[PDB]
């Protein structure tokens, strides 16, 4: 059928190594943004944050286009991991035994190439707990993504507000907010950026 | 008792017109995608036509497409090839495969059928 | 001999990563129901729930059938993960590290195509707890399952009743039910439809 | 060498998916015998009883059959996991967060195809605890096995005697016994026998 | 020591009946499927015949079945292909192909004979 | 209905020039790398000529590099072979591959053409 | 290079499930030693002893030899998990969850086909602990080590005394010593001796 | 594409078990350097420190060079663990139960065929802890790096200045420093350095 | 500098005998299964003879077995193929190849021989 | 524009002496091993000779080791096949093979080049 011919085509030729971009001169442009869902544990001793977090990171394969006139039926598309690229945006403060709390879901691709990927995790992240106001202390505990091994000019990462729409209220912290910010880093070798999302939660003490 | 038997076969002028005929048996007909190949004498097997096991989907060789013509019916087990305006480089023995739920043009087939041999 | 001959043939052309329908315009109709073994914890401070849960999930696979008499004494067939399609069904409130719970068993085929699978595992659910009746208090925590990645029109997801035939009551709450709910929810972009099954486990605290 | 043409030769046609059975109507004797270890720790709020097990799974493979004359020196042969068919004999009432605690070793095969399966394993099972005589109780653990999904007519699980030779005392619980117990349940669509093999470890409080 | 011996081939008009035999020797005769297969002059191996390792089983190719009857016989350790009604493209050499309990059709052999000649 | 239709074919003499063009369809043609294969009598296939899907990227075979030029229209679905200076060893059917998003020299073709004859 | 040509033919025709010995009629003989870097905890509750320590495992595969002239520069060779034949050494009396502490790292040859194996792990064994004399308690924890699956005349597992250079003193417990004995054990069916090697580590309660 | 050529070529003749060096009988030059994140936990019964680090490995695939002139805009390149060769570079003293606790990213490799591992891990290593001036007791925790079966004149060790730009300041230690030290180490039976690379953390307590 | 050469070869009648000894070098012999095939002038290769690398096991195709006896030596690394009662079919190149351990009748060889022609 | 160009061939007696050259371009010769391959008439494809990328390996076949002599220089670009007492079977099309960083004997190659006739 349509969907058997449009999976055995789509892996015609295809390298899961190498970056989706119709050209290699120019980066292709990654949105990030995650969701939270409930701020599960705050580490004091261990400075350490445990959070529900779902990733959203949306590309697009230049690869994994199709006509749907010609695939009736068939307008999506899912690929496991491995099967096809996916950006190397890790958690980068991170204090999880194994670095890496998501879970790795399918791929979902549309007609024109889209690829969407939702990784949920309990996200167990570094920071810095200041206790000298402990009744009423604000913290703000920062969570830093970005691209492992790529950078600018290769993996442009932008940044899309976080919803807390599904977000569950802790009997401990109040969430004041959790506003992004995209920084770039510059090594002194060469003027390549690196780019990075920045998710800083500000939580309140609850009394 | 897996059986493909190709009927309809002989000599032909050129432009003229013949209607192959293959009936299956011992599996089912309606489960499997059914295509034509054809065997040249000193040449290699080539793809003719295809059909689809849900007979939704038609493929034809660059070579025959417009004058031949697949077709499936599922309550007979049968494969129809009508070919119209034959050419000279039409001479093979055209025999007819099976694949289990194919697409009709890149499959892994499972079935052969003996052929029948037909000259322009 | 016969089994041999239909395990050869029956992957001859299959790709698990295709919806096994016959037609790609209409959904495949997955009939999912979990049966409730114990309640092993529930977490107040942490608001999770710990519960070990059969689930039983159904389907029809187009290209599994074959005949009997053609395969004597093979009337059934068993296929590891990874090898046949399966519904991406997992607990959307899930806060369990891994995220996926469930042990993947075989998919249990019969001679019409039809697949059975039955995962079983321990499952760490987000539940909110209320504590205001303490002593006396009844809590609702709900179990949320769908498909991760597959909407409405593709793979129609049905409820069955779950069942406590199996149930080992608990020695700190009492299970008053577990009822279930099949919902649709609807993006703004497309009137795409999405369902889930909601089973809203009812405790109430042992006095 | 021998050894290795009888281990070229043994794969040439052979499916681990396959049930290894001459003819397909009839069952395959799978031989069942736990051996206790040691009883490691009797959870009493989350209903979970923990053991020292070693399965014991013997069966027939026909198609792992060699003539000793035409492989001099080569009477016996090793399987790793996933080469070759192994039974499907899991532990129903288990509280493991896996759901399989046993450690997957090499099936054994001598020249008449017989198969010896040992995994080890730290089982979890779900085991009502009865506290009304605390200080002299006697509990009834049961240790529940069978075919996932095998039942009757295809995989006929016989029960041989545990044996406690190499248990190790526990300094809290006296093994009274543990006697085990083959049932067969019923469908009620079809005649299909299912059988499980039911351990019962009686333990009494130590004082 | 193993051997697979095939015997019984000649020269034969149409419409004529031959039975070609296959000892087998070396291996459990037994548990093997036994299978014929063709080798024309000047074309590729082609399968004929094929009886399953129980022998409950044998699968036949379309251009032969009807008129080929393969058996076999485990207390000889034989293998027989009794042809009828022999017809000039049944003009090949004949040769046994053993497979570890295979079905029958599609099989990874293991041994394989040394072929006798029969010409229609 | 994916069809690749050479033409342009013929016969020419020694240090001629032949502008081959094959016109696809029932593909993006945009989204193939569409190469030129040879097949002469009795040899096997070998590769020409090959245009990336870009058309950013030309490869050439040794013995024909300098002579011939790979080109591609994507407004027209069209590849074009010109060549100069031909060559007796340059006498075979010409054909047409295209491959999903190749590059140009090693890739897994998925539609193939009929050919059209020259002779030199 | 030589060390790619070396690497090619030393798999050309190589079965990690085949005992790599030229005469299959004769055992192949794996010497055993363990290193004892540190005792981490002594359970007394659950009879379980955690120990740091380092197997030696050395044997000859009379498949992995070639000649230094004809490879110059290339006198070792590396090989991972699963692609070479492995002893399958395990510690009988393993207390852990997955019954196999070990790390498999890489196996290392040498010219003459001699491999070489050390698999570090942290070691949880099942050790009877007797509190009788407890402010002076001496106690024998019994570390037993076999093939698993092959016996005597197969796998003939000789004893090299353990080494505790690298031993760190632990603050509870004084390390006695740590002597090793090899054993042999028989069945009634067949006069095939199944060795063993037993490192019974002698502790004394510090004061 | 460029992208692709270029990935399909520098893996047409790989092993990924071959030191990638031009000559066999010279060392492959690896250069290690860590990166202290922060000190989570300093376990004083059993003795074992808990640290977050993010290792760098720096060496040159003599197989992975190209030209950027014959493939514009790719001049870099990243290979997933396994498909490569990675120097086995262990914590010799680790206290993990898994004994590595690096998490395997990417081998970013540029158009020279310089290869950068930047494995990030929560490193459990094997501290000697000396409490007898406790509340001003300064611990030197050594943690030992080294190849598992790499020696010199293989794998030319070398160390490069630990940074502690990203540390995190611990609420009980003071992180005094963190020198690191290359030492070669000897057999008897041959000449063969052994290098490796000791980063020992200075923490002292703080009141 | 591994070589694998034979000698031996040349006219023989019907019902003769030849010694066919190919000698081995740049290898160490004693490690290898050391086996024989032969190449007909217009058919495919195919194995004649076998021997194991430690030499206790020799197996011969069914076409030729009781008139040829694969040895070897592994003081002089040679290879001996003694053939008894030649036949007409018993024409071809015969050349030996040789397999790292191998068992002597499925094996992934590694070295290969130029060949000495016999002719019956 | 990888390209490799030999040249050299042409008619030799018996016991002649050939020098052929193949030119590299549009690769880092030095990162590739060179080899020769021959195709004789209506023969398959044999290897001949071949140097490894670092030119300090040299692997020639049995057939002609002693004869032929394989050389590299990398300044040039150029692989060299020095024949001397070129004999009658020596009569075929020689072309050469490129494989990144081949060790010279068995190697994934990735270009090819046209070939030059050689006769004896
Ligand atoms: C496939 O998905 C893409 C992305 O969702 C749709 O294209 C637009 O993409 C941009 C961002 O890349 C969105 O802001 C737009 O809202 C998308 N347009 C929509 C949703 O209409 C695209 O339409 C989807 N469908 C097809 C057939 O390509
Ligand atoms: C194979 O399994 C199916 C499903 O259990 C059987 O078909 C019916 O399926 C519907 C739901 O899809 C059930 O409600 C019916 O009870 C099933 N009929 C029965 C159990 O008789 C089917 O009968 C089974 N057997 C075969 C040979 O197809
Ligand atoms: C191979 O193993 C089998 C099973 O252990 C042996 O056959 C008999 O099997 C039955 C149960 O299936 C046992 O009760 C008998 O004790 C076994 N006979 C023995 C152990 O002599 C068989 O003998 C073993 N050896 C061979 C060569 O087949
Ligand atoms: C390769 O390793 C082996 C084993 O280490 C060396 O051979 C001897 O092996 C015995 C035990 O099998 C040791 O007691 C000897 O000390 C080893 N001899 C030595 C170390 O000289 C062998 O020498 C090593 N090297 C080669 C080239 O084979
Ligand atoms: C590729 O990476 C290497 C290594 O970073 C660069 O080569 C030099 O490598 C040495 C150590 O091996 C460094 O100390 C130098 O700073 C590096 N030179 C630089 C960074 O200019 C090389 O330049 C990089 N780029 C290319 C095209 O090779
Ligand atoms: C790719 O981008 C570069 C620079 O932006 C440009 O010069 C080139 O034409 C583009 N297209 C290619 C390389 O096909
Ligand atoms: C393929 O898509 C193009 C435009 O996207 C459309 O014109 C064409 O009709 C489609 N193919 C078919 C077979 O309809
Ligand atoms: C599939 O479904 C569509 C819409 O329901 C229908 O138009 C079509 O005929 C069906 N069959 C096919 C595509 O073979
Ligand atoms: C296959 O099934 C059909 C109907 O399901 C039945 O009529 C037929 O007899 C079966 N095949 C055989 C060989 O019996
Ligand atoms: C298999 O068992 C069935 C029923 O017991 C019997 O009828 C048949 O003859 C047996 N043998 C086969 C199918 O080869
Ligand atoms: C194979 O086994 C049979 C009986 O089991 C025996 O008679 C025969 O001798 C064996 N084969 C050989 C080569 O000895
Ligand atoms: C192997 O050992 C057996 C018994 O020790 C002996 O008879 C035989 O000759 C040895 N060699 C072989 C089988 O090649
Ligand atoms: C191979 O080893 C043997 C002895 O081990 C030695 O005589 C011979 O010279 C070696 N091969 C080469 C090419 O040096
Ligand atoms: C490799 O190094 C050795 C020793 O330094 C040297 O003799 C040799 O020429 C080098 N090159 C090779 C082996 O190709
Ligand atoms: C390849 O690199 C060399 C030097 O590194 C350069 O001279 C040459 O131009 C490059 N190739 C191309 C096609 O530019």
């Amino acid at each position: 059928e349509f969907q058997r011919k449009l999976y055995k085509e789509l892996v015609k030729n295809y390298n899961p190594l190498e970056r989706p971009v119709a050209n290699d001169s120019q980066p292709l442009t990654v949105y990030f943004s995650l969701s939270l869902l409930q701020i599960m544990d705050v580490d004091e001793k261990n400075q350490v944050l445990t959070t529900n977090i779902w990733l959203q990171m949306s590309w697009t394969d230049h690869y994994l286009q199709w006509n749907v006139s010609e695939y009736p039926g068939v307008k999506t598309v899912r690929f496991p991991d491995g099967q096809i690229w996916k950006p190397d945006i890790l958690l980068y403060n991170s204090a999880d035994e194994r670095f890496d709390a998501t879970f790795h879901t399918n791929v979902l691709v549309n007609s024109s190439g889209h690829c969407q990927y939702l990784p949920p995790g309990i996200f167990k992240s570094s920071c810095y707990i200041d206790v000298r106001w402990f009744p009423f202390d604000v913290q703000h505990c920062k969570l830093k993504f970005g691209s492992w091994s790529y950078g600018g000019w290769s993996l442009d990462l932008q940044m899309q507000e976080a919803d807390i729409s599904g977000y569950i209220p802790n009997g401990e912290w109040d969430l004041v907010g959790i506003p992004g910010k995209r920084s770039e880093r510059f090594y002194e070798c060469c003027k390549e950026p690196y780019p990075d999302v920045t998710f800083t939660v500000t939580m309140r003490r609850r009394t | 008792q897996v059986q493909l038997v190709e009927s309809g076969g002989g000599l032909v002028q050129a432009g003229g017109s013949l209607k192959l005929s293959c009936a299956a048996s011992g599996f089912t007909f309606a489960h499997y995608a059914m295509v034509w190949f054809r065997q040249a004498p000193g040449k290699e097997r080539e793809f003719v036509a295809g059909i689809s096991w849900s007979g939704a989907s038609t493929y034809y060789a660059s070579s025959v497409k417009g004058r031949f013509t697949i077709s499936r019916d599922n309550a007979k087990n049968t494969v129809y090839l009508q070919m119209n305006s034959l050419k000279p480089e039409d001479t093979a023995v055209y025999y007819v495969a099976a694949a289990r739920f194919g697409v009709g043009v890149d499959d892994d087939y499972s079935y052969w059928g003996q052929g029948t041999q037909v000259t322009v």
